[PDB]
């Protein structure tokens, strides 16, 4: 998935 | 003036810029610095020098005590010498990836997008953005971009100046300083790149085109509104004219990046996501 494939960025946007 | 809607518009704008952009990279240490110290691959490197060529910059590091750092890179020559100030940079870069995206987040009209789209976008604007930042430091009077106690000077090479504007990185940031813009058409002109309508994955075209012709419009009636001199008439127009020239050198810039990536690895983690670097 193309939020499976951004693990960090992905995790960076939530916080 | 600018409707009540706009002038909140640049307002929450400016107030992303502020709360994450570390103008002073007062925030940015614990970072790497350089040490102490057939046919098809062939060409490879050919491009690479080529690629690596007139990015080429000196370091400076200022301390607390008076105390001055310097760091001269090696002239082109052998291999790996090339390649000495890339973890640095990766790690410059990745700092400024990092405050990019709390940029895009706090943005409400980023959060109500679907986070599918909201990774298409960062992912196809953080280099623009980050350019547009780095833009802000840049002494165009001497070639360095000075980023609080550290400094990046550029090493003069070949041909000199009109040699240097060969390189479209180089000539986006003196043109665009030519420009002298205010903070609010740099962050507005962030917010246009960031919700570019046709990056590859977007999902709700309709919608960010609107947002995108939203923010389009403030910039051009805060440009009236504030600059009126018959001087300034155009001025939306140069701008815009620069981010299609940014949007291109953007492009490349991945190309470029991917192929030193190939010979010599060094992306960061979240560098490969934005990049898409393979494995
Ligand atoms: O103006 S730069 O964006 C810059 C980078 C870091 C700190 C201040 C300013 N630009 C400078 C250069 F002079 F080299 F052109 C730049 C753009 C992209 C890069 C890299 O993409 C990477 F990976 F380091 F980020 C690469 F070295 F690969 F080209 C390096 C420098």
């Amino acid at each position: 998935s193309l939020t499976e494939r951004h693990k960090i960025l992905h995790r960076l946007l939530q916080e | 003036g600018l409707t009540e809607e706009q002038r909140m518009m640049i307002r929450e704008l400016m107030d992303a810029q502020m709360k994450t952009f570390d103008t002073t990279f007062s925030h940015f240490k614990n970072f790497r610095l350089p040490g102490v110290l057939s046919r098809e691959e062939a060409a490879k490197w050919s491009q690479v020098r080529k690629d690596l060529c007139s990015l080429k910059v000196s370091l400076q590091l200022r301390g607390e005590d008076g105390s001055v750092w310097n760091y001269k890179p090696p002239a082109d020559s052998g291999g790996k010498e090339i390649f000495s100030l890339l973890p640095h940079m990766a790690d410059m870069s990745t700092y400024m990836f990092k405050g990019i995206i709390s940029f895009a987040k706090v943005i409400s009209y980023f959060r109500d997008l679907p986070i599918e789209d909201q990774i298409s976008l960062l992912k196809g604007a953080a280099f623009e953005l980050s350019q547009l930042r780095f833009n802000t430091v840049f002494n165009a009077e001497t070639g360095t971009w000075e980023c609080g106690r550290l400094s990046y000077c550029l090493e003069d090479t070949a041909g000199g100046f009109q040699q240097l504007l060969l390189e479209p990185m180089l000539k986006f940031h003196y043109m665009l300083k030519k420009l002298q813009l205010h903070e609010e058409e740099y962050v507005l002109m962030q917010a246009i790149s960031l919700f570019s309508p046709d990056r590859p994955g977007v999902l709700q075209h309709r919608v960010v085109d609107q947002l995108q012709e939203q923010f389009a419009i403030t910039l051009k009636s805060y440009i009236e509104c504030n600059r009126p001199q018959p001087a300034h008439r155009f001025l939306f127009l140069k701008i815009m004219a620069m981010l299609t020239e940014l949007r291109s050198i953007n492009a490349q810039h991945t190309q470029r990046l991917l192929r030193i990536q190939d010979i010599h690895p060094f992306a960061t983690p979240l560098m490969q996501e934005l990049f898409g670097i393979t494995g």
